[PDB]
RNA sequence: GUCUCCGUAGUGUAGCGGUUAUCACGUUCGCCUAACACGCGAAAGGUCCUCGGUUCGAAACCGGGCGGAAACACCA
RNA sequence: CGUCGCUACUACCGAUUGGAUGGUUUAGUGAGGCCCUCGGAUCGGCCCCGCCGGGGUGCCCUGGCGGAGCGCUG
RNA sequence: AAUGAGUCCACUUUAAAUCCUUUAACGAGGAUCCAUUGGAGGGCAAGUCUGGUGCCAGCAGCCGCGGUAAUUCCAGCUCCAA
RNA sequence: GGUGACCACGGGUGACGGGGAAUCAGGGUUCGAUUCCGGAGAGGGAGCCUGAGAAACGGCUACCACAUCCAAGGAAGGCAGCA
RNA sequence: UACCUGGUUGAUCCUGCCAGUAGCAUAUGCUUGUCUCAAAGAUUAAGCCAUGCAUGUCUAAGUACGCACGGCCGGUACAGUGAAACUGCGAAUGGCUCAUUAAAUCAGUUAUGGUUCCUUUGGUCGCUCGCCACUUGGAUAACUGUGGUAAUUCUAGA
């Protein structure tokens, strides 16, 4: 198998980070991140191939006033790839998916972080490039 | 040059059909390393390695995610002897109503039966579909079958005599009162998953010698599934009777418009003819002919064949319908027909009033029971009572049948794999029947 | 990808090429279409290398060196048959013309000599 | 195909594994008026979409199948 | 004849710095072609000329290896 | 007595056919080898016929018909127009 | 400076223009996508080679929108032609 | 064919519209025996297209050493029939559609003394004083051979 290893977070709460799909969603605007714990008056982060609960704030108004989970597949936050290589794109951007992890789109423009690629087969499919 | 026929693959869940049918597949020539490592890639990625040659037939998004097979796929390979299309049943009491539309379709069935322990008794079970494929493969009209034991390796010991012996005198104990003739039924010891005597001889179960068959027409004796493919009997095609076919699934390709597919039951199917449907009564010339991605002049009995008729969309034909010629007599609508079923396992008492599902060639639709006639003796049409009240489990009886919705059915004397249908209710098979007389309309 | 001379780099680019450059035909007059093509630094991502001797060794390569296969059909140019048999003026330059002897089981035997032109 | 929800007098549709009931009507309906209308009186009216399992017995507990009502997929 | 009360249907105003789809454009970025100024990966000619050669008679008519004149050139 | 519409040989046509025109032989007495579409209160040609329905069903471009004796609805018959 | 109540400019057109068609006392009112002539376009724009003649698309180049094959390294598209 | 009729009222003259009436032009319903002509995915989506075809071309008169055939008449450059290919020409016509377009297109009229023009036809082609001309040089096709890519009407080396 294979878990993924720890990555520079960059992501918190409150952070609008762009739409990579064909949903019709502008940009995603993360209130919170699965799987966090958390700890007193820390911020819950997320870094690529994270699950996130995001709303859009533009796009088209059957999406925007409701929760939808994503998966940020680019951060601008430099991370450390286990080989010395520490990568960083040029934008923040995610994914809309459900929770199975299926993508509510069909395309994605950009490349997908390799982790996020790895962790989610759906995404992987539909990136166009893996970077 | 070679003949054509079709073979379904029937059996019980997780017993390993459809890996079993892929590798076949791939070992008779039918897609070539790199497309099956493509597969695999994809099977590793989500997680289901071991359904890699299951997606060869199950190429839907909802079968691959779920890794369970539901619709009924195709799939071509050329065999030592002759052409061989095989169909693949679900194997699941959620999807009964498509593995009947599947067997209907096929002249031959493989009977996969597993071998590990604690699946086959599941299987061979009251609430088990190995008793359940065989009994409707008999009632739908597929004489000439195979078994087939897979999952050699899963077992403990491997590829064990005890456990094959034990499973070949349990399925023989039970399908010699399904019908078939455990003689004439090629026993045949395989594992997909691992390719075992399935092209070649075996080399981890040097104690299987090989199995016999005992027919009038001609014995054989191999030692592989491919060679027990080959020995199969010709079926005899109606070739002079008018055609009909029995419609399978309808698609809607680009370019070619709508293109129903269907076995030819009988007659000859030819580019530039004109046919009707029988249950929507719609008028139709034929453009042409194809089957396997390839074409045909001619569409001789038998045969999964692909037509584009000209002019009708997608709804106006869909699942379940009958085609036909025009200048011949076509199919028409059976307002009601008089069917002689015989009482399976149904636990209430049968009235003449309740509903059950009625499946008749490809399609299922309910009826409804008006009056029942006799009572008839559970063999050779002997009259016992006049107009009884009720029926029970064990008992046959000439019936006459209003269908709910519209249906074409035709008579078991005219059209015999017509005539041939089962009788589901309960979610079981609660009667077994064929077809003596029909009203049109 | 056939490799393009002039091209001064490794990999592969995208060249809209015209008739008589290389590594493309025009179709129909004055068209030009973009291809790729390999550049002209050598390096290990290739299929095969072309290689020509320019200069003879010291010992004959076996299959290579040995059996050499004549040009098939000699000048037809008057005087290009003139500088490769060093006639001076009209010296029997019909008859010393390179005449093609073809044999073929079922043909009956003769010799070919081309319409001589200039 | 795959999932998600809804589907009880003719509609309005409460419901409780021991009861599908009532309500507003709609109708019927004595009840007036030539006829109305206006009032007066009563009634009927439910397989709980449908068929099963569970269960001492279930509309409902569970599942199917059918329709609708939403998506999501669906390329010889 | 009008208000009021009930039931339908049609439009109107209306916070929401509403929404959607077209069209024309400012500004920024800007593919590609074309033109100009460079550029020179290569391919040919002359000067070949270390030499054997040479004929009107060391003074070559040149039949070739070969360096390369390490220039002039297209 | 006369004919076709159809079966159908040949010729003709035509690139080759088809069709038309010719032409053999069959081919009409419910000549069942069967003419339909809309109407009959007025406008507007044609029934104050008969049987049902009873302000219901329905008709009605407009006037209007229908609440138990309907010239108007549903039908039969008979008529009208092309 | 130039153009405008002799209607400029702007907007709409369910506008390609004309020869023509319907209707028919006379006058008119509507219709002309449609076989003849002229124009424009080749999915939307834009830029070009060749050639006497093209801003050609059953020629090319690039972008946008669709969309084909793929061994994922690439490659190939334009039926408002006849079907 | 230069035409009217029913409907406001207790009844009458009007105004006035509604309805009737006839044609053609799209669709639809019912019906349909013969024969001659004949429109036909314009209206919505100038929306999207599988497949197949729709533009190629040689005379005595540009280039044949392909055997791919073949007369040889036999001591000869080339008999001839000719694939392929080079060269030349065509592919800017035709066909389809009507989206754009409101002095724009287009119609009639007139001008280019303000321009270009393949082809055909007709002129002009000794008008020029100036060590191959009895004919000059090099390359490249087709062709042989070695291949590369999964793939293309892709092409490289010799
Ligand atoms: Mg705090
Ligand atoms: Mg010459
Ligand atoms: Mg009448
Ligand atoms: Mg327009
Ligand atoms: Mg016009
Ligand atoms: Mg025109
Ligand atoms: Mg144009
Ligand atoms: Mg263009
Ligand atoms: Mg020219």
């Amino acid at each position: 198998s294979g878990a993924k290893f720890r990555i520079s977070l960059g992501l918190p709460v409150g952070a609008v980070i762009n739409c990579a799909d064909n949903t019709g969603a502008k940009n995603l605007y993360i209130i919170s991140v699965k799987g966090i714990k958390g700890r007193l008056n820390r911020l819950p982060a997320a870094g690529v191939g994270d699950m996130v609960m995001a709303t859009v704030k533009k796009g088209k108004p059957e999406l925007r006033k409701k929760v939808h989970p994503a998966v940020v597949i680019r951060q601008r936050k430099s991370y450390r790839r286990k080989d010395g290589v520490f990568l960083y794109f040029e934008d923040n951007a995610g994914v809309i998916v459900n929770n199975k992890g299926e993508m509510k789109g069909s395309a994605i423009t950009g490349p997908v972080a390799k982790e996020c690629a790895d962790l989610w087969p759906r995404i992987a499919s539909n990136a166009g490039s893996i970077a | 040059e070679k003949t054509h026929i079709n073979i379904v693959v029937i059996g019980h869940v997780d017993s390993g059909k459809s890996t079993t049918t892929g590798h076949l597949i791939y070992k008779c020539g039918g897609i070539d390393k790199r497309t099956i490592e493509k597969f695999e890639k994809e099977a590793a990625e989500m997680g289901k390695g071991s359904f890699k040659y299951a997606w060869v037939l199950d190429k839907l998004k909802a079968e691959r995610e779920r890794g369970i097979t539901i619709d009924i796929s195709l799939w071509k390979f050329e065999t030592s002897k002759y052409y061989v299309t095989i169909i693949d049943a679900p194997g699941h009491r959620d999807f009964i109503k498509n593995m009947i539309t599947g067997t209907s379709q096929a002249d031959c069935a493989v009977l996969i039966v597993a071998a590990g322990v604690g699946e086959f008794e599941a299987g061979i079970s009251k609430n088990g579909q190995t008793r359940e494929h065989a009994l409707l493969a008999y009632t739908l009209g597929v004489k000439q079958l195979i078994v087939g034991v897979n999952k050699m390796d899963s077992t403990e010991p491997p590829y064990s005599q005890k456990r094959y012996e034990e499973i070949v005198k349990e399925v023989s104990t039970y399908i010699k009162k399904i019908g078939y003739n455990p003689d004439t039924v090629a026993f045949v010891p395989i594992s997909g998953w691992n390719g075992d005597n399935m092209l070649e001889p075996s080399a981890n179960m040097p104690w299987f010698k090989g199995w016999k068959v005992t027919r009038k027409d001609g014995n054989a004796s191999g030692t592989t599934l491919l060679e027990a493919l080959d020995c199969i009997l010709p079926p005899t095609r109606p070739t002079d009777k008018p055609l009909r076919l029995p419609l399978q699934d309808v698609y809607k390709i680009g370019g070619i418009g709508t293109v129903p597919v269907g076995r030819v039951e009988t007659g000859v199917l030819k580019p530039g003819m004109v046919v009707t449907f029988a249950p929507v009564n719609v008028t139709t010339e034929v453009k042409s002919v194809e089957m396997h991605h390839e074409a045909l002049s001619e569409a001789l009995p038998g045969d999964n064949v692909g037509f584009n008729v000209k002019n009708v969309s997608v709804k106006d034909v869909r699942r379940g319908n009958v085609a036909g010629d025009s200048k011949n007599d076509p199919p028409m609508e059976a307002a009601g027909f008089t069917a002689q079923v015989i009482i399976l396992n149904h636990p209430g008492q049968i009235s003449a009033g309740y509903a059950p599902v009625l499946d008749c060639h490809t399609a299922h639709i309910a009826c409804k029971f008006a009056e029942l006639k006799e009572k008839i003796d559970r063999r050779s049409g002997k009259k016992l009572e006049d107009g009884p009240k009720f029926l029970k489990s064990g008992d046959a009886a000439i019936v006459d049948m209003v269908p709910g919705k519209p249906m074409c059915v035709e008579s078991f004397s005219d059209y015999p794999p017509l005539g041939r249908f089962a009788v589901r209710d309960m979610r079981q098979t609660v009667a077994v029947g064929v077809i003596k007389a029909v009203d049109k309309k | 990808f056939p490799m393009k001379q002039g091209v001064l780099t490794h990999g592969r680019v995208r060249l809209l090429l015209s008739k008589g450059h290389s590594c493309y035909r025009p179709r129909r007059t004055g068209e030009r279409k973009r291809k790729s093509v390999r550049g002209c630094i050598v390096d290990a991502n290739l299929s095969v290398l072309n290689l020509v001797i320019v200069k003879k060794g010291e010992k004959d390569i076996p299959g290579l060196t040995d059996t050499t296969v004549p040009r098939r059909l000699g000048p037809k140019r008057a005087s290009r048959i003139r500088k490769l048999f060093n006639l001076s003026k009209e010296d029997d330059v019909r008859q010393y013309v390179v005449r093609k002897p073809l044999n073929k089981e079922g043909k009956k035997p003769r010799t070919k000599a081309p319409k001589i032109q200039r």
